[PDB]
């Protein structure tokens, strides 16, 4: 509860490892928006390691635009390992972790011209850059499997395979099919040997949507059906048991923020935002304006940091 | 140009400053640009590289239905302009907008804060919920409560008509037409506003008379942005419906026995990407970011890209985002033509929206009037 | 009041366009969020504007450099003019350009012009405001002859008369005056000197006249700033029938020197910092109280957003 | 046309940190900025040519806001202030070297002349006569929170802050009289300017220290005030700025919490202390002109970022840029200024490289220094 002290001089002698230790060690009493770093190391870590499999959970919310960025690799070695129990994303979240294995990202700037960006066939996000062959590929990949799952929910009578949990665990599946190699580098496809579900309510937002106009244009019946998916994580986020230490991380808040304080919940909360409380939306994470609306309890754990999740989730995620 | 704020002569008329906001620098030029993109998008002009009227894409943040943004939204629903004899317009939820704006994209939680605002009032700062200076009260999902009562009659008379429907029909003419779109849901919602509100007036208890019941019925679903969208037959899209307050009437109300609904994505973007398509000339207003933004965007991605766009936000560049990104992002993916004119607004939405609509829109109708 | 309304935008159409426009501004204070915000400031700022004229109350304007690049430079002139406005605080960059744009114009442009070749064609961007070197080569003609005759004056006097940027800049519209009798009029300094409105700026070098003096020092080296002695003066000006009321647009020093050292009974907010930054940009109403900035008796209302945007709408007479 | 792929923190490399910030090159946003800076940063400590118009150490320009003294980054701050590792051989200092003593411009430290705003160096004093809290009535600046007792008070604090004064007034007065029995040249030399206002106080921190520790009544022994008060003396960046000789340049200190205590000094009968900006702004820009290759490093904004860059405008423009704020450029202001608006001026050069990272001071600055600075000095010290 005090501003502390660090002598950085006498980092010195001590190793260079440890030394980059010292001061993050430090982050909970530098001050400002390092303190909320360190909080929240201190819960993610925690949490990362008891809540493997002892009654506990740890659920993941990350926005579209962060498995656009190199996040994506940090996130599939959590759900690699089973530290996941549950991931909320939109659409993007889904789209561009199966297109990085068809295709590569790439580092570009907030400087290109978006016009000669277009007429070089680049599409970018932010200071990326993706291929416009990437989504090409893609739509090789995604559109037999539309075609598969509309005969799965045809001859079904619709109500085997609507909702894009079960879409998102056979992309994994059919990831697996399809590529075995680059596989392995995707975060959907240890959801899907891992068992851990995937939600999306806004999944035809992004290119999932248009590949799906595409198919419905002349095949008229794939559907789907994302109220059965509140059930569902509803159903993964009841502490009944009494014997759940439920932590909820977000990095980024947008709809996975929301979608799953909502109906989660969780003895422990981290927020990762950028937006400001001027704003007035469910971006913004007010901690206590979130208290007030039923996202977070009032005995929650909670704390918010700010600033680009770029560079606060591997300090986060930074195992010791 | 010389940068020249507003005169002696000029702080006078509110006209006369809103005009000078071209001269001055920073946000009140991108104000003022974003006047002029505006009145452009109200101009019947020829299609992209024969004059057409073009069709507006209008997304709103959630919470803006909140504020009094849904008081301008509902104006950009009611009124409408007869079109000119020499130009044509670009061409369950119909398509056919006779108004200011022709589509409505809006995130979820949106139309159900159009749903409370006309049962109760949203009260200012100096269990009741918060979202900024601003405080709404949502009672108990099974409450007495008049917005609880609306919601419950909504959800009861949508699975009684998904049942019917269901077991009416119980290749390319094999659809799952018992699923319900959010399009159609809100559609709906807007053609039933009026015996929802006369019914749940009763039930509440506030007016038992069946006389009285019906005409306060029709006052308050006049104000709601779902009556006139449905009356003048502009489509709701809301792929994000399945995240707001509207989801724990319809997980409880399966509760009971009864299955859940069953929504549909697909039914809504073959609409929304079939509109933009097919559409000449396009407007993209963008009030906010998040999902109503790239919905709005990825649409007009169909068609090579839209023409006009203003976004009105309060959102950054540096996290790379979708709703932060500037309007030079958008062309990149060619959701955005080249042979554009758009321009981006850094600011709180309920500053510069309601100095658009009174400025450009109001002005307009009263110009073809 | 205390309720968000419901305005009947269609019935907007029959009335006048400019009582349309007034009628959805005075609606304001109950539209929501941070047009609420406006709203209130705007209440405050109009009553202000009109009661501290001249029956015992004061109003205390505090802006930043970039607003008079701006076009609200015109909009200050005319408070100034009408000696609406009793003291102004700017950092530096609020004076100079001010006299410069009597010796030249600003221009407006874009954020995306091409910074290297804005160099190479002799442009200073102000963000999507550019100012030519040529501007800059005159405030040089007109600037430099004026410390000419400060030096003089403050070794005659032996650094008693001349020290302070508050005497500093009311000469300067003096010279103003003097030099150029025309388009002072349009200045605000100007008017601040004829209608006697002191403007303290404590960072008075850094900018383009500490560049002029920088030139000036290194030659004929014994001018003296010495901004401690506004200190004193702000404060008395402050000091307490007695309403004083304090309009800050855009925060930095303009914010902290104004409220800090004078004790407002009204003070109006209109920033874009971001609390997160934990520093005096952003405005943070209970923060401030709690480091006598403000008195927690004091009405205060915050706008988040660009003064561009805001100011006229605040300042827009009734 | 040559393009990196984006790849983050692997299975491999998140047992380590030094691999998780090299890696911070290829994630991508903002962190993609900060691996620049660390870059850059690296250059500005690096021995190079002269400017692009004979080796030479650039000579740093580094911007401090004024409440980050009250957060961890005055310990990071400090450091640059402190370490002291030799010139090379083959390499002249970037700037060819040259009562009330003027601040010596030659800097031994990493850093050669330190920008910070009023009420910056406030902060770092009493933050040894007292300790910051985390969320005599407390004053509150963010997340952080310290103690404000009344001018004339009895705290450590209102006490140190006063002797200070005190001491500054008695060495105005000998300059003055001093100058008033010599006949008339002609500068005024009694008038103290910001960087020897800070100057003598780091010179003094020691036994004002050991003064207001006695007149405190915390400690009733001399031989051990005189020792705990050096040893506060030695946690002030002052202290090692005055000590290694980097100049803290402050055009805004009229507005720090120094005034509080100027002014009731002055209450007594006693003018107040006069102070001087020609004579800061003649030393900093002629620190920049003079110099042949220059670096800066600013955190935050406000008048400390156009400060510096303004004392490089002189140069024709700085060589190396990092610019580390959280402000937003549609304001068009000073402090959210692109790099880009910086070269339209002059104020950076055409020949330059240069990165912003749009994100808080307390998450990148420790990050910065532990990463290359610490790391620079251990190389430059351990091999040998
Ligand atoms: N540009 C993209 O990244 C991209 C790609 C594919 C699909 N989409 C679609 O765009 C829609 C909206 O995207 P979204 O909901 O995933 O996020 P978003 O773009 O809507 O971001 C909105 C909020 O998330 C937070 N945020 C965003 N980026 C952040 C960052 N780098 N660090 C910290 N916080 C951050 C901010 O508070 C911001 O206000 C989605 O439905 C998605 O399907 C976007
Ligand atoms: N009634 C409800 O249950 C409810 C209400 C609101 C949001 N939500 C949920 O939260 C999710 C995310 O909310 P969202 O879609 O509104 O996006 P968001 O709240 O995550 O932020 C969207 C972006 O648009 C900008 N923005 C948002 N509101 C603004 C405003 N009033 N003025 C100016 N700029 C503004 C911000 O920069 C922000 O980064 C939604 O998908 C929804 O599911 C639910
Ligand atoms: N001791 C005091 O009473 C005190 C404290 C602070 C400031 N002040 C006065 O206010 C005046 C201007 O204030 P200032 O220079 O401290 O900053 P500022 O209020 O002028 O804002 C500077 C800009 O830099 C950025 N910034 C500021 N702090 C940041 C941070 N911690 N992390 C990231 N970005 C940050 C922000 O975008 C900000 O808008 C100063 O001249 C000073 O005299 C006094
Ligand atoms: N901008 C110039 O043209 C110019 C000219 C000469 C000197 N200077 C010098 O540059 C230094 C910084 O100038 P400053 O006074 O603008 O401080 P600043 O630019 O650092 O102010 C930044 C903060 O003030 C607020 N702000 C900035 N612009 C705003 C706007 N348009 N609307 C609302 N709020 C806004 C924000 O909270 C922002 O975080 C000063 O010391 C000044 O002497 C600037
Ligand atoms: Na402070």
């Amino acid at each position: 509860r005090v501003i502390g002290d660090l002598d950085y001089s006498n980092l010195l002698n001590i190793g260079q490892e440890e030394a980059i230790r010292c001061v993050l060690n430090a982050y909970p009493n530098i001050g400002l928006e390092a303190t909320n770093l360190g909080r929240a190391r201190r819960i993610v870590q925690r949490a990362l390691n008891d809540n493997g499999m002892d009654g506990n959970k740890v659920m993941l919310a990350y926005t579209s635009n962060l498995i656009s960025s190199g996040l994506r690799d940090t996130f599939a070695c959590l759900a690699r390992e089973n530290r996941i129990g549950a991931v909320v994303t939109t659409a993007g979240g889904v789209e561009e972790d199966v297109i990085k294995c068809l295709g590569d990202t790439l580092v570009g700037d907030f400087a290109l011209n978006d016009h000669a960006l277009r007429n070089n066939g680049l599409n970018r996000v932010g200071n990326l850059l993706v291929p416009n062959d990437n989504y090409r590929n893609f739509e090789d990949f995604f559109v037999p499997l539309l075609r598969r799952l509309h005969e799965q929910q045809r001859d079904s009578r619709w109500t085997t395979k609507t909702t894009p949990s079960q879409i998102i665990a056979e992309i994994g599946a059919a990831l697996e099919s399809v590529r075995p190699n680059d596989c392995g580098s995707s975060l959907i496809y240890w959801c899907y040997r891992n068992d851990i579900p995937v939600f999306s309510p806004a999944f035809t937002d992004g290119s999932m949507g248009d590949m799906i106009y595409f198919y419905n244009y002349s095949r008229k019946g794939l559907v789907v059906d994302p109220v059965p998916d509140v059930r569902r994580l509803r159903q993964l986020g009841c502490k009944s048991t009494n014997v759940g230490r439920i932590t909820c991380i977000v990095l980024g808040a947008g709809l996975p923020k929301h979608h799953l304080l909502r109906n989660v919940q969780a003895d422990a909360v981290v927020y990762v935002t950028t937006g400001s409380d001027a704003d007035g939306c469910e971006s913004s994470c007010n901690v206590m304006a979130d208290r007030a609306n039923g996202l977070l309890s009032p005995n929650c754990d909670v704390v918010r940091v700010h600033g680009d999740a770029t560079i606060i989730s591997p300090l986060l995620l930074l195992r010791s | 140009q010389v940068v020249v704020g507003p005169n002696q002569e000029d702080l006078h008329s509110a006209e006369a400053v809103l005009n000078r906001y071209s001269t001055v620098g920073f946000q009140a030029s991108n104000l003022a640009r974003a006047f002029s993109i505006c009145e452009m998008m109200l101009t019947p002009q020829s299609p992209s590289p024969v004059m057409v009227q073009p069709t507006l894409f209008v997304g709103v943040t959630a919470n803006l239905f909140g504020t009094g943004c849904r008081e301008a939204i509902r104006f950009l629903c009611t009124e409408c302009v007869p079109l000119p004899n020499g130009v044509e317009p670009a061409t369950p939820s119909p398509c056919d907008s006779r108004a200011l704006i022709h589509v409505l994209v809006v995130s979820g939680g949106a139309m159900e804060h159009d749903i409370r605002r006309a049962c109760e009032s949203y009260k200012l700062s100096r269990t009741d919920c918060h979202f900024g200076n601003v405080r709404y009260n949502s009672s108990g999902v099974a409450s007495r409560n008049l917005f609880s009562c609306v919601m419950r009659c909504l959800v009861k008379r949508l699975a009684e008509a998904q049942r019917k429907e269901k077991a009416n029909r119980e290749a390319y003419y094999d659809v799952c037409s018992w699923a319900i779109t959010p399009s159609t849901l809100w559609y709906m919602a807007g053609l039933w506003m009026a015996d929802i509100f006369t019914e749940a007036l009763q039930e509440t208890g506030e007016v038992t008379d069946e006389k009285v019941a019906s005409e306060e019925g029709l006052k308050r679903a006049k104000s709601t942005v779902l009556y006139w969208a449905a009356r003048n037959g502009v489509p709701i899209f809301s792929p994000s419906l399945t995240d707001g307050d509207i989801m724990e009437f319809i997980l409880t109300a399966g509760d009971t026995g009864v299955p859940l609904l069953q929504l549909d994505l697909v039914a809504d973007i073959h609409r929304l990407n079939r509109l933009a398509m097919r559409s000449r000339r396009t407007g993209m207003m963008i009030l906010g970011g998040g999902v109503v933004k790239h919905h709005v965007c990825n649409a007009n991605l169909m068609r090579n890209g839209a023409d006009y766009a203003v976004f009105l936000n309060n959102a950054q560049e540096f996290d790379g985002s979708d709703a932060g990104a500037r309007p030079g992002e958008a062309v990149s993916w060619g959701k955005l033509r080249l042979d554009s004119t758009a321009v981006k607004v850094y600011s709180e939405v309920t500053i510069v929206f309601p100095l658009i609509v009174v400025h450009v829109f109001v002005a307009w109708v009263r110009m073809m009037r």
